């Protein structure tokens, strides 16, 4: 029930409402309204903060507003005091040159680790955090691994007499921007979805 | 005493480093330090085909893998719209509950051994051996099994699988009841675990402790019940709970969970009817192996499917499931290419771990090992 | 040693050397038997390998023990590092000769025992204290405070229950009236199996032996899975071997002392055979104790301190005062039999609630 | 619940006197299922022709890209494959191989199929690249096994028994359930 | 004295060290669970001499790298090798440890032989418990001077005996 | 980032590095000995990339036993780096063609790639 009220509260102020026909909902809040709105979101009854998922869209085929985008996942547990079960995502775009975003540690302690992880994997600093300390990558590692401008750093596979493989030039798989080995891709290899 | 509990020592399973701020025999606060297992599934998956990633999905949580297999398969299906045969869903819940039995066996064995007696490790683990053989029948592998597919399961079950399942299903109830008789009527375990491991649900939620130790605190939230995904809606289901979150209620809730999983396995086995094994959509299924010598389109589609794969549409998707450590799901961003643009994993063991300094706050020093084994962490899930 | 002769000094040295190498072989093969018995407990089976019965595997183990780079760790005390295993072993070997394995002359001519001191339990008590000495000293000398804390837990617990051992041993002294083991065994020959009179104190003796690293505090600690233990974790080739050797000799020493003191040290009402009954009672206690090793949990050293200090020791001194009244007034010898039987029925019926 | 200590002891005793459950490898052959994931084998047709037409599909289905397939042109007089192509060089890096079963799945001529041998522990990295003549069905044993059989004079004893070989393993000789 | 300098004594001590292999696991990933399973009541490495399990490294001769070796752990595990008594052996268990495996990326050591001298490699994923026993028997015959490579060479009893630690 | 030494001249590369290193303290430096073919070190060739954090140093492929006097030069080199207080040694395995072009990429990409692919290595393999 509270999700419908979220949608009605957001639509009045001009917030885009994203929806796929699969049962997943997005409400994109600007960064100004982000903090206060999500504070209100906790006040609206969001006990549980599932995820903080950061996204780097450098190599995405279509352009996006900003390079980085951080998505928080808000839920209300059905089995607690008054449990509805309404779960949804909030996306907030973060510039390449402005990896700033207020923490919800004060709101949810759940983001204590989660936000740290995104500072490790992305260059995104979450302002007001108790400790933004590199979690996963070694202390002497330079950079942020999950952003697309950071190499995966593969090593060649080894064989008997000088026969070696460099997997990046061995992949028959394509990416979204990879043109393929023929003049073009259309049809199924431009995006494919069955009509149930 | 800012004590440096190093990685793997003293015998801290699931390689993890601890800084125990400690004066006396209490525990002031434990500062955990992780990352010693960072392998990069979220990064390597950006450079691997959708079908190839099913070989990468079980390896994160290596104990309860079939929940990862299911989550990934369901997410990609919803992303491109595959049609799951009913028998595939039945077999998927069978394998899911079976790997859950094996995961829970390992969790309680490691916990009892870590502090307590060394004997009860073997018996439970012995039953685990039996379970493992079942997978070898059908998958040819102990774990890290590549049996699931986008449509359903890889291929059909042998004749010899089900009777071994029935053997194990009949011997198991007495076995789980024996572990429960040994433990629940705790002679010394009661004076060890009943008090320790405080789980107030308010802070457990504030930190996001979803993994089955929240229901030990009296929160009735199960993904199999709250968000039915793979037909769990079609099963008679009792959800165990705990009165006050402690290690005793946690372990007993998980034992009752093992019995509830055995009951679900029986229930699904009864309603099993022969049929197909996966979604025949040629864009999603390679052509059957027998018409590879008859049809051209078969050769082209087999070749293409196994080299290029398929290209799901541009979009994002996510699906929830209940694993032995909590809410699990893959946030998959696809760019219309053979390999996913990004796969983010909601690692239930990652958010479950923020509640350790709180749980082992003020508790004894020896109990810090039990309170960690009782939290059931799989560091393949955390570090990831 | 009022009625017992004295062997020559050379014969005493011969018997001593024989007892020491026999304790060596015994602890090796008892490591084998404990391995296999724990194995049988958890339906896996033990080393049907290098033996057949495994009885050549300790040789390989000893062969590893030397050549294994006995290392002198830096930040460790040069002298105590090497000295502490020697202390722990020296003061563990002895206190086993006093145990009578037969009536006088049943060593094929000279003496079943090595030394039969007039004050035996005091000698046992002192050399039991010196084992804790070696434990916590090695813990200190290691130069690792992590292992030091484990040495401190070990020493505290062992010391507390080692104190309880005195009040445990008080009760039968009143009846027998001598501090030599042979008089006590002969009293169990005449009146019969002193534990029938003093079963409760027997209990607080038995459990006391559990605290001497036998098992079920099990937060002694061993370096594993808890605040690491002391007296190891820094010794590699032979000194570690000496630590384990002394601990196991202490285990078997308690397993041998428990029947000698309260139950029937060999001295059987039937067949009166010198050595075989004592070794078989040692085997019984050892099997029950390995059952405990396999079958029971830890205690965390806090509840261990509570149970020893608040429960065992006051009970032992209460029974000592009871027995002291009874003996000084000497009214019957039956009253203690009746009271111990009643007390056992009490501490038994309260179990199956 | 003081009774629980005695109950625990009682159950450990019952299980003590129950001896059996264990298998003494290598003295007892491990029972493996027919679908087990083991050492690769290359199968040949009944004519004796090799099935590998060197189409390098097993290498693409590798998530590690661990298979190297150099192809070559058949000699019509004494051919190796049935078509116009064969595998001159067919190597697998057992240290790169993860044992999926995707290569067996992608082989269109049924040449590459996972077997049952697991005894491929060896000492050197460069010795763990299994070759074609190290995986042909006609070969009996794993690399260290065969090498020990040569430097020892004793034939190879496999540490496994299976109820049967699958139809996909046509030709693969294995111990079958006690038929021998 | 290194188990050498007498024709009978060195064979004797090789026998002893071989059947006295004291495995010290360094459990890292899903390889480690298949090693722990090599201790249950179907297939126990508890016969050949490997029953006792001393977590301390000062006390064990065989070091089994069972799992993926992430770089952040590389020195720590490393030091456990330096803090071992000298007659010590190192086994590399599994694909991620032996080679880079399928995780051919920035994070994982592509051969654990980089930080520690590896004795035997054992492929598999995970290597079957019976395969891990095979590798420990392999190491048994290796320290007996009974092990040869494909090139005809005999392999020395102890790897980590030939390296200038630094 | 500076480049000293010359390809396939082990003694020239080693003497030039002796001169250029000077009194630079390497307590926090990162040593990257770049090679190909993990297993076979008897014929190995090595480049070197030393990242101080303040400035970097590049030595082309002139080290390793693959060249006359190369094994003793790599031993002297790693001994020198350890003498100056380094603890962090790394080895990157690149394709043969990468060894050549990677020294001709711009400094930022070469350094980022080497740092991303480097494996912790025991200097004992080079001593
Ligand atoms: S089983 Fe081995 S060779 Fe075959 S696809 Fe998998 S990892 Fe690659
Ligand atoms: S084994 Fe099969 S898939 Fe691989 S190259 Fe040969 S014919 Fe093709
Ligand atoms: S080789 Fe396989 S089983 Fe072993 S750690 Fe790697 S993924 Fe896990």
């Amino acid at each position: 029930m509270r999700l419908e009220r979220v949608l009605e509260e957001a639509r009045a102020k001009g917030y885009p409402i994203e929806d796929n026909g699969l049962g997943n909902l997005w409400v994109v809040l600007p960064r100004e309204r982000f903090k206060e709105e999500m504070a209100h979101y906790k006040a609206m009854g969001f006990n549980f903060l599932a995820d903080i998922v950061g996204l780097d869209y450098l190599t995405y085929p279509d352009p996006r507003p900003e390079r980085f985008a951080v998505v928080y996942e808000l839920v209300s547990l059905p089995g607690w005091k008054d449990g509805d079960g309404s779960r949804f995502f909030v996306r907030v775009y973060v510039p390449e040159e402005d990896p700033r975003l207020p923490t919800v540690t004060d709101l949810w302690g759940s983001a204590n680790f989660l936000e740290r992880e995104v500072y490790d994997l992305f260059g995104i600093v979450f302002e007001g955090h108790p400790d933004l300390r590199k979690i996963l990558t070694p202390e002497d590692l330079e950079g942020h691994p999950l952003r697309k401008d950071y190499p995966l750093g593969e090593t060649p596979t080894l064989f008997r007499e000088g026969r070696y493989i460099i997997p990046a030039e061995f992949r028959a798989a394509l990416t979204g921007k990879d043109p393929g080995l023929t003049f073009y891709k259309g049809g199924s290899r431009k995006g494919y979805r069955s009509l149930w | 005493m800012t004590l440096n509990v190093g990685p793997q020592h003293p015998s801290t399973h699931g390689v993890l480093r601890l800084m125990v701020t400690l004066s006396g025999e209490e525990v002031l606060e434990v500062v955990p330090h992780i990352g010693y297992l960072h392998t990069g599934f979220e990064k390597t998956m950006e450079h691997r085909t959708y079908l190839q990633n099913i070989t990468y999905t079980p390896r994160m949580d290596y104990l309860h893998s079939f929940a990862h297999d299911l989550a990934y398969a369901l997410a990609v299906e919803k992303l491109l719209g595959a049609v799951v045969p009913p028998r595939a869903e039945t077999i998927r819940v069978i394998l899911n509950e079976l790997s859950r039995l094996a995961s829970h066996l390992v969790f309680l064995g490691t916990g009892l051994l870590d502090l307590g007696a060394l004997t009860p490790f073997f018996y439970a683990f012995r039953e685990r051996e039996t379970i493992l053989d079942l997978f070898e029948w059908v998958t040819g592998q102990r774990f890290h099994h590549n049996y699931i597919r986008i449509g359903g399961v890889k291929e059909d079950l042998p004749e010899e699988f089900v009777p071994e399942l029935k053997k194990l299903l009949e011997v198991l109830p007495h076995r789980i009841d024996e572990y429960e008789a040994l433990f629940a009527e705790s002679p010394i375990f009661y004076e060890r675990a009943r008090g320790v491991g405080v789980i107030p649900p308010e802070v457990a939620i504030d930190l996001g402790l979803t993994g089955g130790s929240l229901r030990a605190s009296g929160v009735n939230y199960d993904v199999r019940k709250a968000y039915p995904y793979s037909g769990y809606e079609t099963y008679t289901f009792d959800v165990p709970l705990g009165e006050r979150g402690d290690v005793f209620d946690r372990m007993l809730v998980r034992i009752r969970e093992m019995r509830e999983s055995v009951k679900i396995i029986k229930q699904a086995l009864e309603r099993l009817e022969p049929g197909p094994v996966r979604d025949p959509n040629p864009q999603i299924t390679p052509p059957p192996r027998h018409l590879l010598e008859t049809s051209m389109e078969a050769v082209i589609y087999h070749f293409k499917h196994y080299t290029e794969g398929f290209h799901p549409p541009k979009g994002e998707v996510y699906v929830p499931t209940e694993s032995a450590r909590g809410e699990l799901g893959y946030y998959i961003v696809s760019d219309g290419g053979s390999m996913p643009y990004r796969v983010k994993v909601r690692a239930p063991s990652f958010v479950n771990l923020q509640s350790l300094p709180y749980a082992c706050k003020g508790e004894q020093v020896p109990d810090m090992v039990a309170i960690i084994a009782s939290l059931d962490p799989v560091m393949g899930d955390v570090d990831r | 040693t009022w009625s017992y002769p004295v062997d020559p000094y050379w014969m005493v040295a011969l018997k001593a050397l024989l007892v020491v190498v026999g304790l060596l072989t015994a602890f090796a093969f008892m490591t084998l038997i404990e391995r296999r018995l724990l194995a049988r407990f958890q339906v896996r089976m033990g080393p049907n390998r290098v033996g057949p019965f495994g009885l050549l595997q300790p040789l390989a183990d000893a062969i590893k023990s030397i050549f294994k780079e006995d290392i002198v760790v830096a930040q460790a005390d040069r002298f105590l590092f090497v000295l502490a295993p020697l202390i722990s072993v020296v003061f563990a070997l002895l206190a086993f000769g006093l145990i009578p394995f037969g009536p006088p002359g049943s060593f094929f001519g000279y003496q079943p025992w090595v030394i039969n001191l007039d004050l035996g339990i005091l000698y046992l008590f002192a050399v039991s204290e010196l084992a804790v000495y070696g434990i916590f000293l090695s813990g200190w000398a290691s130069g690792s405070k992590y292992s030091l804390l484990g040495s401190l837990r070990s020493s505290a617990s062992l010391i507390s229950y080692e104190l309880g051992l005195g009040l445990a041993l008080l009760a039968p002294v009143l009846l027998v009236g001598s501090l030599n083991l042979n008089d006590i065994v002969n009293w169990q020959k005449e009146h019969g199996w002193l534990f029938l009179y003093a079963f409760p104190a027997f209990l607080v003796y038995l459990i006391a032996s559990m605290a001497e690293a036998a098992r079920t505090p099990f937060d002694l600690p061993e370096a594993e899975q808890e605040l690491v233990g002391g007296y190891h974790t820094e010794y590699s080739s032979i000194k570690w071997a000496l630590f384990q050797m002394a601990e196991y000799i202490h285990f078997i020493t308690a397993s041998a002392l428990i029947p000698t003191l309260f139950l029937g040290g060999w001295t059987m009402p039937v067949l009166e055979v010198p050595y075989l009954w004592m070794f078989l009672k040692i085997a019984f206690f050892l099997f029950f104790f390995i059952w405990i090793r396999a079958t029971w949990f830890r205690l965390r050293y806090d509840q261990l301190l509570r149970f020893g200090w608040g429960f065992l020791f006051p009970l032992a001194l209460l029974w000592f005062l009871v027995t002291a009244l009874v003996v000084a007034l000497d009214l019957p010898r039956t009253y203690l039999l009746y009271l111990s039987a009643l007390s056992f029925l009490v501490l038994l019926g309260a179990v199956l609630y | 619940t003081l009774k629980a200590l005695a109950q625990s002891l009682g159950i450990t005793l019952k299980y003590l006197f129950s001896k059996p459950v264990t298998v003494p490898y290598p003295d007892a052959p491990v029972a493996l299922k027919p679908r087990f994931h083991g050492r690769h084998v290359l199968t040949r047709h009944p004519n004796g022709l090799e099935k590998c037409i060197g189409c390098s599909l097993c290498a693409a289905a590798c998530p590690a890209y661990a298979i190297y397939v150099e192809p070559a042109e058949n000699d019509p007089e004494n051919p190796v494959s049935a078509g116009e192509r064969y595998a001159k060089v067919y190597e697998i890096n057992m240290l790169r191989c993860i044992f999926c079963g995707l290569c067996e799945e992608a082989c269109p001529t049924g040449a590459i199929v996972l077997g049952y041998d697991f005894e491929m522990a060896d000492y050197e990295y460069s010795d763990l690249v299994y070759g074609k003549e190290d995986m042909l069905v006609d070969v009996v044993g794993t690399k260290p096994q065969r090498r020990e059989a040569k430097r020892t004079g004793k034939p190879v004893k496999v540490g496994y028994v299976v109820p049967y070989v699958r139809p996909e393993l046509e030709g693969f000789k294995a111990p079958t359930e006690g038929g021998k | 004295r290194e188990g050498i300098l007498f024709t009978t004594l060195e064979k004797l001590v090789a026998w002893g060290r071989s059947n006295s292999l004291w495995p010290a696991t360094f459990g890292l990933a899903c390889c480690a669970i298949e090693m722990m399973a090599s201790t249950d009541a179907r297939n126990d490495l508890a016969r050949f001499g490997s029953e006792v399990f001393r977590a301390s490294p000062r006390q064990a001769d065989v070091m089994i790298v069972a799992g993926r070796l992430s770089k952040k752990m590389a020195p720590v595990m490393r030091r456990v090798w330096e803090q071992m008594p000298d007659p010590k052996w190192v086994i590399s268990m599994g694909a991620c440890a032996s080679s880079g495996g399928m995780f051919n990326n920035y994070a994982i050591v592509q051969n654990v032989d980089s930080v520690v001298p590896v004795d035997v490699y054992v492929p598999g994923c995970p290597p079957r418990p019976e395969a891990l026993i095979y590798a420990v028997m392999q190491l048994q015959k290796k320290v007996r001077g009974q092990a040869y490579n494909e090139r005809g060479e005999r392999l020395p009893p102890v790897a980590a005996w030939k390296r200038t630690r630094g | 980032m500076v480049r000293v030494g010359m390809r396939a001249a082990p003694r020239v590369s080693l003497e030039a590095l002796k001169a250029a290193l000077g009194g630079l303290k390497l307590s926090e430096a990162k040593v990257y000995l770049i090679t190909d073919w993990q297993d076979k070190r008897d014929q190995a060739r090595y480049a070197l990339l030393l990242h101080t954090g303040k400035k970097d140093l590049l030595v082309p492929d002139a080290f390793g036993p693959a060249f006359p006097g190369g094994e003793e030069a790599l031993s002297e080199l790693v001994g020198l780096l350890l003498a100056q207080g380094a603890r962090r040694f790394y080895e990157a395995v690149v394709s043969p063609g990468e060894m050549t072009a990677l020294l001709d990429l711009p400094p930022e990409e070469l350094l980022k790639r080497v740092m991303a692919i480097a494996n912790p290595t025991d200097p004992g393999i080079y001593l």
